[PDB]
C-alpha cells in the first residue's frame, strides 16, 4: 500500500481530453541485455495509470515505458506514425525519487515528460 | 427530397369499393417497394402489403389478400391499393410508405383518412368564439372557433393562414349525433386583438368547403 | 405470424430521466447474424416516424437520446434524457419473418408539476340558435394531472344530457392537458332557463373553478 | 439449405480486369466492424499493361466524430489463383487515413451496369465470415434497372447477407 | 533579393505534413504600446514562409508573429480550439540575428518554438 | 465555492519539475476590442493555479491567458525567447465546459494544451 | 549522390539552437524480431542529418531511429533524464515516401515528430 | 566615519580606456544578488579608434544546477560624464546566456598590475547600494604584489565591502 | 571578545531526518550588510573541516545536506538528510570582531537499532609476563546503545583494580559503539589464580555475555 | 593541491620553550595568512593568531600575546609559532591553517600534538592478541594488538600496512600510571587467517619506533 513509486499520464492533444484505456508497458533493463517484463496496465478515465509497481520492487535500474499510442489512434480510425512511445530512463539510482511519465500525443507527434519528487 | 404524396379523403358505402394513390417523387420509384399500413383508432398499426414497381411484383398479408388489390404505374410513378366489398371495419386511416429492395421501414405518407358509412357528407358550420366583454386592457385574451356538425373527417383548422401557431389548441373529434364537432382556441396578448384581424381558417376537404371567420 | 407485445402500455417519467420501452417476440427476430427490430415515434395527429433500424442502428435525424438493444426475442427502446417534445406512442416492428408485424405501441407521458386549468365559457352565438339547437362552450386549457372533471350547472341544476367530451394529448412544450366541453341543448330548452354555468373539478384545488354567464 | 461458408460462396468465373475497369458508383453496402466509408462512395478500377489491377475510391467517413472527411482511397490488387478473387492492399492519399490490406472478391457483375463485391475480413470457427463487408456498384449513379436489382437480390442471399444492406446516398458532398 | 532574418515555419500535427496556406502576421510595438503592421504572408508548399522582411527593414524592437491557426483547421474541417497562435519576443536586442519561429499546431494544442543564429 | 471553472498548469520542461510562482494573467475580449483584465495569480507548488474565476462570472466570451514565462526563466539566470505565453480562446459558448490550460516550457520553446470536461 | 527518403533533425530546447554532434542510429526489424544495424551518423552544424540511406537501400519494414540524447546533454553539462530518444514506425508501407523525423530534446522531456511526403 | 553612499564612493580620476585596455584576470569579487560568474573569470578590455570601449570575459557559471557553463560574455561600455564611470550593456555570445545592462565604475587601478571595479546594481533608501558586485583584476593571474593587495585592501573598505570578497580560483576549467 | 554558545551539547537523530545545531552570540556577528558566521565538521582523530562560510554560503566540496541561516545573534547549521558518515562535532565561529572565537561545538550522534556486542577475550602473551605485570584483554565491539558495562571475573571474584577503560566514538558505517578492557595485574598476581573471565552487561540482553579462559 | 604539512610531535619540559613549523605548498604563500588554533581535550577550539608572510605582519589574541611568537620565511614558505615558558596547560594539540587576505577559515593542517611533562619518553611495547584456539572453521575471527606503556602520544596503528581497514577498531589513550596504553582489533573471516599473514603495524614517531607484529 502506501504510495505509488512510478506512474504515467497520457493526453490526447487532438481533442483536448485524456486518452483513455491506453496500454502501457514497463520493462526493466536486465543483467543480460533485454527488457524483461516488469509491469503493464491501462489508462484510467483520469488519463493516468496509478499503482504501476510498489515502492520497493521498483528497484534500482534502467526502465522502459511503452505507450501503445498506436492502437489508440488507430481506434479512432486514424493511422498514426509511431508504433508506440517509450521512455527509457534510470531510476532509483540515488535514493528514491517519485517518477511520473507524462505524454502528449498526436497522430504524427508526441512528447514525453517526467517529474520526480521525494516525500 | 423524398416526397411522397397521397390522395384526398375517401367516403364509401358499405360493400362498395375504393382505390387510392401514392405518387413517388425524389427517388427511383423502381428501386423501392411501397407498402400500405392500416391504423385504426384504439388499435395501432397493421402492414398490408407492398409493390415492386419494377417487377410489378407483390407481397400481401393473408389478412388482406382478398381486400386490397395493389398496382402501380411506373411512368406515373404511383402505386395503388384497391379496397373491395367494404364493411365498417375497413374504415380507418391507411398510410403509404416506401420500402427498401432489401429491408423494411423508411418513409411515410401523409395518410389518407377513410370513412365507410352511409350518412351523406355534411359540410361544417363555423361559428366564432367571442368573450363577454372587449376583454379589458393588457390582459391576455383567448379567442375560439367552433366547427359544428360535419362529416366525415378530417377538417384542417389554423389561424391567420398559419401565422399564429404558438398558443393554439385544436380539440379532436366528437360524434355529435351522426355529425362531428370540432373546436379550436387561440390565446393572444391584449395587444394583437382587436387591433389586428384575428381569423380562424377552417377547411374541410371532404366537402370542398373553405371558410375563414374573423373575430 | 410473430407476436410483438409492448410491456407496459402507459409510460410516464420525469423530464430529464430515462425511458425503457419493451417489445418481446413470439418467435426470434434475429437471423444470419443480426436482428430485424425497428422503432417508430408516432405523435398526435400524424404518421409514424422511424427512429431505429435493426434494433441498434440509429436513423440519421434522430438524436442520441434514443438507442436500442436486444436479440432473440427481447429488445428495448431507450429514451434518455426523455425530452418534453418526445411525448408520444412508440411502436416496434419486425421484418425477419413474413408477415411483417408491429407492436401494440406504448404511450409515453411526462411527469411534471401541477397547474390549475385556465377555464373559459362562451354563449352560443347567433347562428347556432338559428339552427334549432343550443350549445354553450367551455374551455379547460393547460392543466394537470390528466384526470379532470367538468359539470355543467344550468340554474343550480347539474346537466347530464348534452355532455360532449374531448381531451387533448399532453402538450409538447409545457407538457400539460386540456379539455373542451359544450352544453348541446335545443334552441328552445335554452330559452326556458337563464343561468349558465361551467364548474371545473380538479385536484389542483379544493374549491371548484367556476365560469358562467346568464341569459 | 444450410450454408454460409465463405469458400462455399460462389463468385464470378472468368473475371476480366479489363472489361470491369472504369468508374463505379456504390449503391449499397454491408458495414463490417470498425470504421467504414460512410456516405458518397465511388470507385475507379483500372488495370495496366502488366495486367496488375489497382483502384481509387472517393468516399466520406465520420472519422473520430464531428470530423467528416471525404477520403480519397487507393489500393493495389495482388492477383490470386482465381481471376475473380483478390487481396487488396490499400491506403489513403492523405497519410492519417486508415491504411490496410483486406480480401476482395468480385462476387458478380455483368460488367456494363451492376457489380457486387464481398470481402471477408475474418473467418468463423467452422467457415462463416465474421467481419464481412460488401458493395453493389452501378455504372450509372442514376440508379439501376430492376433486373439488375433483381439479380443483386440473388447474390446477397447467396452471401448470407440479405436485408443487411444500408443504402448509400449521393448528395455530392464532395 | 537577399537573406531573411525572420522565417516562420508550421507543421500540421494531425496530418504529419506541412501546414499549408497558413496566414501569418507580424507586428512591431510602436511608440504607444500599439501593434503596427510589420508584414503579412502565407505558407507555401514547404510549410515555411520566406521574405517577410530584410536584414534591414527588420530592426530592434519587440515583434509579434500571429499564426492564423483557426483558419487552418476550420478550413480543413475540424473545430480547432485556440483562436490563433502568437509569438512575441525582443528582436535584434543584442545586435543582429537570424530568427526562425516554428509551429506544430494541433486542433487542441500548439508548441511554438524558435531558433536563432548569426549570418 | 463549489468548483473552479477555469484553471492553468505550467511545467518546467528543463528540470522535470513544476515551475513555481509563475505569474498568470487572464483577460476577456471586451465589447470594444481590447482585453480588459479578468484575473491574475501565481502558480502553486503543485505547478497549477486553482480558483481562477468562479463558475459563473467566467461568462461566455473570448479569453486570453498570459503566462509570464519570461521572468521565470530570467530568474534562473537564463534569457528566454518569448516575452510571455498566452492562450486565447472562446469559452462557455455552448453550455459550460471545464477549461484547463496546461503549458510545457523551455528557454526557447513552449506549448500549451487545453482540457475540457463537463460535470 | 541523390535524394534521401530519411532525414533526422534535432533542435536544442534549452539553447534555442540546433542540437549539434548528436549521434543517431536507425535499425530495421529482421526475420527474428531483432534490431539489425541499418545506418548511423551524427548531426552537422545544421542540426540535421543527411544521407543515412537511399531511395533504394531504405526499404519497407519497421525501423527504429535512436536519438542519442543523453550524450548530447551530459556532454554539454546537464544531467539529462531520458537515457535516449527513440522512433519506430512502419517504413514505406503504402508505397514510396520521404520521411523526416524531428526532435526537440530537452533535459527532462522530448517531442518527437515526423512529416512525410512524396518525391 | 559614517559613509556607504554610492556617490560618496571615490573612483579613479582621469581613467584611460587606452592604458587600461588589455587582458585582465579576476582574483576576487563580491557576489551581487542572483546568478553570477562563479569560477575561472577573465576579462579583456579594448577601446577602438572612435574611443568607445568594449570587453569580453570568459568565466564559469553554475547556471540552473549541475549545468556548468563556461560563459563567453561581451559588453559595450557607453561613456559617461566621467572618464571613470560607465554603464555596461552586455550579453553572451551564446544566446541563452543572461543578457543585461548594469553600471560599471573602474574604482581604481594602477593600470599595470591591479584593478578594482564596483558596480551598484541597485540603490538604497538613503544612498547605500543594495545589489552590488565587484572585482579585483590583476594583469598577472600568477597573483599580485602585496603592495597591490595592500592598496586593494583600502578600496574595499572604501566600497563598504571589506571581507565580503570570495576569492577566485584558476584551475583552467576552460 | 564575543560569546558563542552551542545550544544542545549532545545531539542525536535518526538516519535520514534533519539536524538543527545552534549558535547564539554575545554580540552581533553581522556587519556592513552581511554575517560573519562559519561552520566546521570535526570528525574523530582529525582536524576541523570547513562546511559553511558566512553563515549561508556553502563550501565547494560539501553536499546539499548542509545549509546555514541567521543574522544579528541567532544562526543555525542544518544537516538533512543526516547521513551515517556525518557523526561528528560541529563548531561555529565568527570573524566580525577581533578576537576570533569559536563555539563549544556539538556532538552529533545517530539513532539506530540495537545490537549486542561481539565480545572477545585474550590471554596475556609471553612477553607481557616477561615484564613483571599481567594484562588480559577483552574486546567489546560493535554494539549499541552507548552505555555498556564490563566486569572482570577472576575466580568468581569481581576485580575492580587494574580496570582500564576506553571507548570509541560511534562508528561511521554501521553507526555502532565499541569498548576495550584489560585486566592489568602483576605477573605474580596472575599465577595466584586460574579462571579468567570477562562479563558484559548490556541492555540488548538480560543474561550478560560472558567470555573467559583459564590459566 | 593545497598541501599544508606540519612538524612532528613535541615533548617539552615545564618552563622551556618550543617552535613549530608549517610549510605551505600549492598556493601563493604570500597571498594568504595562516593561523594557529589550539584544541585541548574536553575543551575545544581557540584561535591564536596569524601571519601575513608578505607583510610579515601579525595578529594575535591577547590571551596568547606573551606565549606564541609567530614568524615565517617567505622563501621557505613556512610560518612558525614559538611557545615560551611552558606550563602543563599549554600542552595540547596545535593546528595550523591558512586564511584569506580578506575573510577567515579554509585549510587545516594535520596538527602537531604537544606534551609538556617531565617524564622521559618511553617507547611503546607491542604484544599480539591471539585467541584460545585455532578459532574453529569458517567462523569469523577477531585479532588484536596491544600497545603497552608508551609516551607521549600519539602512536599510529594500522594493519597489513593499511590494506585491512574495514572491520578495524583502534581504541584511544589511557594513562597507565604515567605511561599510556593503546589497543587495536581487527575482525576477519576464517578465510584470511591463518592462511595469510596478519600483521599489526604500530608506530610511535615520538620515539622513532616502528614495529610490525604478526599473529
Ligand atoms: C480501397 C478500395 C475500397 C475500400 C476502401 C475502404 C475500405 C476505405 C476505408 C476507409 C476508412 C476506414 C477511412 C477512415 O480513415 C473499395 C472496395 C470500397 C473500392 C475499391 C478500392
Ligand atoms: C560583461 C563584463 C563583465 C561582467 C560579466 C557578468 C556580470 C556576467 C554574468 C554572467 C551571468 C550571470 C551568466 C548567467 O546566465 C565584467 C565586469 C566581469 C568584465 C567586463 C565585461
Amino acid at each position: 500500500e502506501s504510495k505509488c513509486p512510478l506512474m504515467v499520464k497520457v493526453l490526447d492533444a487532438v481533442r483536448g481530453s485524456p486518452a483513455i484505456n491506453v496500454a502501457v508497458h514497463v520493462f526493466r533493463k536486465a543483467a543480460d541485455d533485454t527488457w524483461e517484463p516488469f509491469a503493464s496496465g491501462k489508462t484510467s478515465e483520469s488519463g493516468e495509470l496509478h499503482g504501476l509497481t510498489t515502492e520497493e520492487e521498483f528497484v534500482e535500474g534502467i526502465y522502459k515505458v511503452e505507450i501503445d499510442t498506436k492502437s489508440y489512434w488507430k481506434a479512432l480510425g486514424i493511422s498514426p506514425f509511431h508504433e508506440h512511445a517509450e521512455v527509457v530512463f534510470t531510476a532509483n539510482d540515488s535514493g528514491p525519487r517519485r517518477y511520473t511519465i507524462a505524454a502528449l500525443l498526436s497522430p504524427y507527434s508526441y512528447s514525453t515528460t517526467a517529474v520526480v519528487t521525494n516525500p | 427530397d423524398v416526397q411522397l404524396q397521397e390522395s384526398g379523403t375517401v367516403l364509401a358505402r358499405p360493400g362498395a369499393s375504393v382505390k387510392m394513390s401514392c405518387k413517388a417523387s425524389g427517388y427511383s420509384f423502381t428501386s423501392y417497394w411501397m407498402h400500405w399500413i392500416k391504423q385504426r383508432p384504439g388499435q395501432g398499426l397493421e402492414w398490408i402489403g407492398g409493390v415492386y414497381p419494377g417487377d410489378s411484383h407483390t407481397s400481401y398479408n393473408q389478412k388482406f389478400k382478398g381486400k386490397a388489390k395493389l398496382t402501380a404505374v411506373t411512368s406515373a410513378s404511383t402505386a395503388y391499393m384497391e379496397l373491395s366489398s367494404l364493411t365498417n371495419e375497413d374504415s380507418a386511416v391507411y398510410y403509404c410508405t416506401r420500402s427498401g429492395f432489401d429491408y423494411g421501414n423508411e418513409d411515410w405518407g401523409q395518410g389518407t383518412t377513410l370513412t365507410v358509412s352511409s350518412a351523406k357528407t355534411t359540410p361544417p358550420s363555423v361559428y366564432p368564439l367571442a368573450p363577454g366583454s372587449a376583454a379589458q386592457t393588457n390582459s391576455m385574451v383567448t379567442l375560439g372557433c367552433l366547427v359544428k356538425g360535419y362529416f366525415p373527417e378530417p377538417v384542417t383548422v389554423t389561424w391567420n393562414s398559419g401565422s399564429l401557431s404558438s398558443g393554439v389548441h385544436t380539440f379532436p373529434a366528437v360524434l355529435q349525433s351522426d355529425l362531428y364537432t370540432l373546436s379550436s382556441s387561440v390565446t393572444v396578448p391584449s395587444s394583437p386583438r382587436p387591433s389586428e384581424t384575428v381569423t380562424c381558417n377552417v377547411a374541410h376537404p371532404a366537402s370542398s368547403t373553405k371558410v375563414d371567420k374573423k373575430i | 405470424d410473430i407476436v410483438l407485445t409492448q410491456s407496459p402500455s402507459s409510460l410516464a417519467v420525469s423530464l430529464g430521466q430515462r425511458a425503457t420501452i419493451s417489445c418481446r417476440a413470439s418467435e426470434s427476430v434475429d437471423s444470419y447474424g443480426n436482428s430485424f427490430m425497428h422503432w417508430y415515434q408516432q405523435k398526435p395527429g400524424q404518421p409514424p416516424k422511424l427512429l431505429i433500424y435493426r434494433a441498434s442502428n440509429l436513423e440519421s435525424g434522430i438524436p442520441a437520446r434514443f438507442s436500442g438493444s436486444g436479440s432473440r426475442t427481447d429488445f428495448t427502446l431507450t429514451i434518455n434524457p426523455v425530452e418534453a417534445d418526445d411525448v408520444a406512442t412508440y411502436y416496434c416492428q419486425q421484418s425477419n419473418e413474413d408477415p411483417y408485424t408491429f407492436g401494440g405501441g406504448t404511450k409515453l407521458e411526462i411527469k411534471r408539476a401541477d397547474a390549475a386549468p385556465t377555464v373559459s365559457i362562451f354563449p352560443p352565438s347567433s347562428e347556432q340558435l338559428t339552427s334549432g339547437g343550443a350549445s354553450v362552450v367551455c374551455f379547460l386549457n393547460n392543466f394537470y394531472p390528466k384526470d379532470i372533471n367538468v359539470k355543467w350547472k344550468i340554474d343550480g341544476s347539474e346537466r347530464q344530457n348534452g355532455v360532449l367530451n374531448s381531451w387533448t394529448d399532453q402538450d409538447s412544450k409545457d407538457s400539460t392537458y386540456s379539455m373542451s366541453s359544450t352544453l348541446t341543448l335545443t334552441k328552445d330548452e335554452y330559452e326556458r332557463h337563464n343561468s349558465y354555468t361551467c364548474e371545473a373539478t380538479h385536484k389542483t384545488s379544493t374549491s371548484p373553478i367556476v365560469k358562467s354567464f346568464n341569459r | 439449405e444450410r450454408d454460409c461458408r465463405v469458400s462455399s460462396f460462389r463468385v464470378k468465373e472468368n473475371f476480366d480486369k479489363a472489361r470491369f475497369s472504369g468508374t463505379w458508383y456504390a449503391m449499397a453496402k454491408k458495414d463490417p466492424e470498425g470504421l467504414f466509408l460512410q456516405d458518397n462512395i465511388v470507385a475507379e478500377f483500372s488495370v495496366d499493361e502488366t495486367g496488375q489491377m489497382s483502384a481509387t475510391a472517393k468516399g466520406r467517413v465520420r472519422l473520430l466524430n464531428n470530423w467528416d472527411v471525404c477520403a480519397d482511397m487507393v489500393g493495389t490488387f495482388t492477383d490470386t489463383e482465381d481471376p475473380a478473387k483478390f487481396k487488396m492492399k490499400y491506403w489513403g492519399v492523405a497519410s492519417f487515413l486508415q491504411k490496410g490490406n483486406d480480401d476482395h472478391w468480385i462476387v458478380d457483375t455483368d460488367y456494363d451496369t451492376y457489380a457486387v463485391q464481398y470481402s471477408c475480413r475474418l473467418l468463423n470457427l467452422d467457415g462463416t465470415c465474421a467481419d464481412s463487408y460488401s458493395f453493389v456498384f452501378s455504372r450509372d449513379p442514376n440508379g439501376l434497372p430492376p433486373e439488375a436489382q433483381k439479380i443483386v437480390r440473388q447474390r446477397q442471399e447467396e452471401l448470407c447477407l440479405a436485408r443487411q444492406y444500408r443504402l448509400i446516398v449521393h448528395n455530392g458532398y464532395c
